[PDB]
């Protein structure tokens, strides 16, 4: 595996500064590392494909090196090397692809392919280099285990999930009470509505409150909590619980009350914020719990006291909310978030070549699926797999 | 520079070529296929019936080959062992240069 | 081109590896490369502006180079540096702003300005080096003709466009059927709306579709989807198609039935979703199709029944939407996105400096109306001109 | 302080460029730099640690060199120096935390730390190094003076202001005339509403505005203005100004009639635009300024004529809004922002060490607090405190 | 690729130069070039066809080279030579036809036979020489980029569209007045009608318009301009716009009043012509904007008053119409055109063929369909396929 | 004014006959008729334009010759030329276009502009070639 990155920062940092121009002692500490490599190569049999729609192609090596020493690189020089690294480029392409389908159970975060699995060999060690692309810095410190690290913004921590509970219902559905909400990527809204508007609550004030427990720890997010949940701020008409008939849905917001948002990591209480609006920081949590009440208004005006009666029928219902989104955090194990590229990379390559589902993943690499039953064994393909599509970024995208 | 493994022969296809396919520098590279060709062009009737195998026009006096022979030996200059040598060497190509 | 790049990581990758205290060393290889350049410049003179509010400043270049003698760089050495510097700065920023004004039909993507055209030439070219730039990296692939690609954020395909389509309307428009839009940036919101509920339509069902071309292919989409327009949830007054009166709109939302949205390639089904709402990724398209309908519930409580008579006036209007937003994507082509700052770059430096419009850009370098009629000719000088904005940011921003 | 920085780019492009395999010419430039600052160090004690729940721990160096032999880097290599790297992670950590925390007032932009004040010294200044870290490149160019400036995705800029302001109103709260709106990070929501309608105003017409003032400019804002605000488009049951009674908010939406953004620095106007909704740049100001109008719709159908009663009482609330979001931009300050974790980190570190409120920041890191009364001070301490976060960030996360 | 080219110029410039008798010295240069061909192949093996109808041939090299120092060609030279180039002949059109029907999306610009994809390989490019062909003169320009282009007669550039639009109409459709026309290949026909004769029109005129949008700009055009419309100067009975009903169009022409075409750019008027019948300049344009009116006649005899009541039934219907033919112009884009083969020869294998349809062409490579929806695929695998069409044709015709 | 004709037909001929890999043997008689161009030239300064919309550009000359060496054009040998022609194209055609707009009634036949004056020049005449257009 580490050996496969160098293969790319070794073009990359060659197909950029070999160009037309700049003097030998520019890249004297690059051509060096270069050929190195050729020699190890060359001689070596490959093969790589064989599943739904990929191709199988052979690789033979039997290539020189780059004595050609002169002060400044002349343009004869590029072309007779760009040659070389054009089938170096066509070759990494097809071996990423190879093992980035390949999953196992018995273990995925180890090397598939025919191709790699001779790869990981020893007498090709003779290769790494210039580790800073931040997966592959990932990649090492844990493999020898210990805490690993990345960056999300707008991370997809949350499955989708949109729905609601009753906690006070009847046939008619004309005095309903309880939550609705829509949790999705790094967004959270909730609603909670009363239709009698607290009229018979203690001290005129409905308790609400909704938990979400995410599947991995978040550390260092950057969070904005707003008061109101937009989405469930218009008239709707939704399913029963039972899917047997529809209920009318007429919300009227007030502010919520006596907010409380709690970010918890194994049912501790790591960060706690009463009613604070704006931009918040959880700095360590698996677990978020925001509690709120809709407090029936002690004074009304006219037109107030005309939506809340003091017997049914209830048509304008109070409902109170909340919304919380997650811009940024860091996670010790991947996640997709609305930056990067490399769940799309790994899906889209998949998806091209009509990939067969495998036993790991779920069919089409669905997200929320994924995250919902994020498994080590999902988790450690998920991060080979990943960190392959980071590597070939670097060249083709 | 190159093949600092200096070479293996035990007797493939034309020992002298192979080169082309491992060499990165043009000048070099054409000596070679053209030298590993030239082969005598073995195909001429003339003057009522001769089969007195030609050669190259280009040879003949067309020469650049002689030209290209040089420019690529116009870049033979470069390290690997001791000094003693690159110096008495190139210093002899040049005779041919000149 | 390539040239002017150069110019700056040598800066850059000067005016920080070189202070007070490293070794010699760690800029061996870069001392040099630096001064190779000091000595082609020297004697040749510039011609910088000359329109709109634009100084025109000459520059002549007559500078030492560097004492590789020293050991340890003491203090006195930098200053003797960075005043060196200062004036190449200073220099670089209005050689780009030069170059960042100037268009043209025929030849629009190559270079322009007597800065420029000067800069081409053959003698300089010596100076190429570390092309790591994104930017740069894409723009020679490009003179060569490969899969290019570039990386976005929230990216800015769609050009600004709300409207609705009426497919039953009648002069009171108290009985409507059809949809309303927002297609902005990289998101999409639609609502079908039917004012009826689907009363007198076969199988109670009545289909909506939204189809959004795009003007250049996005790959490698991570693509979020909801139910539900929020922005076509409230109540609204809304002009006639003709300009002639107002309608109002008094929507109730059901969930969308039967959805599917299609990314399409040429015509061509790259990828399909049903009713999957969440993350999903569309690999390769340059349309998007959403299908959905409304289907009037087959079972409701009084209160729902009462927001759909038999017969008009019908008070209450089913509507059923979605929501559609391109995280992130790859294009071939030059886009602008939510996080790099070269169109606000290009843009502002032209407003700053009164730059009459030219040929090629529309007035103001508007976004909507650029991506609406995005010709060879706009990308050709757009990606010029983003180009040089990047190399730009390097060292001024 | 530009010391602190090397020792750690010293690291990762140690803890990166050096595994098992590479050739020694990968990293000669490199290991020498390495070297000489164990050199430096070996017999200076160091203390860090104090305040609060931080511990205070003792650090004592004797650490042996590196072997500049062997050609190709076996795997013994490594772990002889792994060993001595984990001494300097272990110790930088406690490092950056233990002046990540101190505050001043004056002179307050400074070292504060025992551990950092004897950094400054000068006998340690022989280790600077390869600057490129977005962060110090920033650093720098201020300690000199110079035009700073960094690249913020969705900033945060607003400190959270939710509010009201009726221009016409009684007790009774049955024909309001004013605005509300929600600023908050990077986005500006804001309505007007008349509940007449403009029936008795000229030219059947109200005119809106909002107004809001940065407290640090922004430069090369790339902005997403749309018509509408949907957190004002829903029904509300509000609180009056003097907290003693709640008001009834139904609102109807109209099209924003002669919309007019001014992006203003020190009153002049410096960018404007009419009616212009999807993507436009603000390229320098330090004041937005929304201006909108209601207009009583000239023609209307009778559904819509039903809304608007030429008397009392007024039960449809004519609204009409605008959303506007920063999605980029450049500040010469610092600034949380959607995708840095630096405002994250030095709130987590603080947070975790149960470190005391000081004198400089608001409690808890508070970022409304904080921005809105950005004093010099809070800003040259949150400058400090943000490049040694960042400096962290490249061999902790 | 440019190798293929060569190939050919190679043969042809061969089995025509080459004949019995002419003296030697006019083939020296040429003998040369040949033999160095023979040189570089023999040895490698090649393998053509498989898909379709498509034979699948095998060969192979090794043929003795040509004489030098003769004077003038006997019979026996020619002979021994032609059986040669037979075998190169009957090569080239197997291998052309084979990547004259392969096409690919993703890079669908470049090589894909399993036969060119070795062509374009390096120990290949010993060949390219006399690059005169019209057609590879602009496949290089293209590859280096710039203002390629290329020369056509009476030009293909509007797809097949034959309609109408009735800007007034009835059920009766006894009182019509709209516009129909024909755009197809390098023609426009377009005619006004006004049933009433503009009886109660202000100032008794009738205005129209026609305005058709090219795929591509057409440069240089030379443009034959006619008043009237012949094809629509005939009674028909025409289907209704919903085809529920046949309406009749029985006209009577007059002459078009205030004529003015515009050939427009990106929406700018660049060529204007008021009133201008015979031959016009457009030097460049995108949009094609026909205006003109029908004005009733003023002054009329007897016979012309009794076609044009003052009240209905209008039993004359008044047409004016105007006739626009694009004789030769240039475009940067492949057109079919009326005397290039080129689509012609590219649709012709592919039909001979049994060439199954592919992802990127219309269904018979249909030109109506392919320039309506000219995507940049599209284009980039038309000019590979008709740069091959041109190559072949050098040799086979 | 023929001499005109020769400045096209020899690039044509040229950044045509002029690929990234081919024998010297296809351009001898090329090569040579080019560089005896360079010669003439390098030297004389001239100015075009000077009317309506029309940019006046100036032009000065001192360019090298061609490696009359190789047998296989290496790419090198390439780029270093077709540096050298791309002044000469946007040069031409802001030569064409000089006499292509200015007319004459008596001697209209005849050249017109300060730049084709002195191309009729006799100094010049020594370029002539393949008039087959
Ligand atoms: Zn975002």
């Amino acid at each position: 595996m580490d050996v496969l990155y160098s293969l790319s920062k070794t073009l990359k940092d060659a197909r950029d500064k070999i160009v037309e121009g700049t003097l030998y002692s520019n890249v004297s500490d690059l051509i060096q590392q270069f050929n190195q490599m050729i020699i190890t190569m060359n001689g070596n049999e490959f093969q790589t494909g064989g599943i739904g729609n990929l191709p199988i192609r052979n690789w033979n090596f039997d290539f020189g090196l780059l004595g050609t020493t002169l002060l400044n690189l002349d343009a004869n020089y590029v072309e007779t090397a760009r040659n070389t690294i054009d089938y170096f480029v066509d070759f990494v392409d097809n071996v990423c692809m190879d093992e980035m389908v390949r999953e196992s159970q018995r273990n995925g975060i180890a090397p598939q392919s025919d191709s790699l699995r001779k790869l990981s060999g020893l007498k090709f060690k003779r290769i790494n280099f210039d580790n800073s692309s931040e997966y592959i810095e990932n990649w090492n410190l844990q493999n020898r285990r210990q805490r690993t690290g990345f960056t999300f913004h707008k991370p997809n921590i949350f499955p989708y999930s949109a729905s609601f509970t009753l906690n006070r219902s009847q046939p008619a559905h004309d005095n309903l009470m309880g939550t609705m909400w829509l949790n999705a990527g790094s967004e959270i809204q909730v609603a909670g509505f009363d239709y009698s508007c607290a009229i018979n609550a203690p001290a005129n004030t409905q308790q609400f409150e909704h938990i979400v427990q995410l599947r991995r720890v978040l550390t260092t997010a950057t969070i904005t909590l707003l008061p109101d949940a937009e989405r469930f701020s218009f008239p709707r008409v939704i399913n029963s619980a039972d899917g047997a008939t529809t209920w009318y849905f007429n919300p009227v917001i007030l502010r919520p009350n006596n907010v409380e948002v709690e970010f918890l990591l194994n049912g501790q209480i790591i960060n706690t914020y009463q009613a604070r609006f704006g931009t918040i920081i959880a700095r360590n949590f698996d677990t978020i719990r925001l509690s709120f009440q809709l407090m029936r208004p002690p004074n009304m005006t006219p037109a107030v006291a005309a939506l809340f009666p003091n017997a049914q029928p209830f048509e304008h219902h109070a409902t109170v909310g909340l919304t919380l989104r997650i811009e940024s955090a860091v996670c010790e194990s991947v996640l997709a978030d609305a930056s990067e590229t490399m769940l799309a990379n790994v899906t889209s390559v998949r998806q091209e070549y009509a990939i067969p589902v495998g036993p790991v993943f779920p069919p089409g690499m669905n997200w929320t699926d994924l995250i919902t039953n994020y498994s080590p064994s999902r988790e450690d393909n998920l991060q080979r797999v990943f960190t392959v599509a980071s590597i070939r970024s670097m060249l083709v995208k | 520079g190159m093949q600092r493994m200096h070479y293996r022969n035990g007797d493939p296809q034309t020992p002298f070529q192979i080169a082309e396919q491992q060499i990165q520098n043009f000048q070099v590279a054409n000596w070679l296929h053209f030298v590993n060709n030239n082969q005598f062009r073995q195909v001429v009737i003339d003057g009522v019936l001769n089969q007195v195998l030609n050669d190259n026009i280009r040879n003949g006096h067309v020469i650049n080959q002689l030209m290209e022979a040089l420019m690529q030996l116009s870049r033979q200059q470069f390290p690997t062992m001791p000094v003693d040598y690159k110096r008495s060497i190139q210093r002899g190509i040049l005779l041919l240069s000149n």
